[PDB]
């Protein structure tokens, strides 16, 4: 269609939130998920201890 | 799991210690009836020679 400038200014706004996603986002979440997983495992763990 | 598990092996622990002592307390009671009636017929055998 219109050949237009709004992908320079989607281009700005597409990377502002990859920044803001890639610092802020993603490591609190990976954090606190792979912090339960961990929880699990120790879980697991403890109840091989007790029996030995 | 590994709570109970501490109670118990304690419980039985302190039964294991409890007969051990048992044991040992009746090895002296044993000893001491040997000891006595070592010393009791080594009186007689003196006596028993000494009339003789």
């Amino acid at each position: 269609m219109n050949l237009n400038a709004t992908i320079l200014g989607q281009a700005i706004a597409f990377v502002l939130f990859v920044l803001f996603c890639m610092k802020y986002v993603w490591p609190p979440l990976m954090a606190a998920i792979e912090k339960r997983q961990k929880e699990i495992a120790d879980g697991l763990a403890s109840a091989e201890r007790a029996h030995k | 799991d590994l709570d109970l598990a501490k109670a118990s092996a304690t419980d039985q622990l302190k039964k294991a210690k409890a007969e051990a002592q048992v044991i040992i307390e009746q090895a002296n009671k044993r000893r001491s009836q040997i000891l006595d009636e070592a010393k009791a017929e080594a009186e007689q055998e003196r006596t028993k020679i000494v009339a003789q």
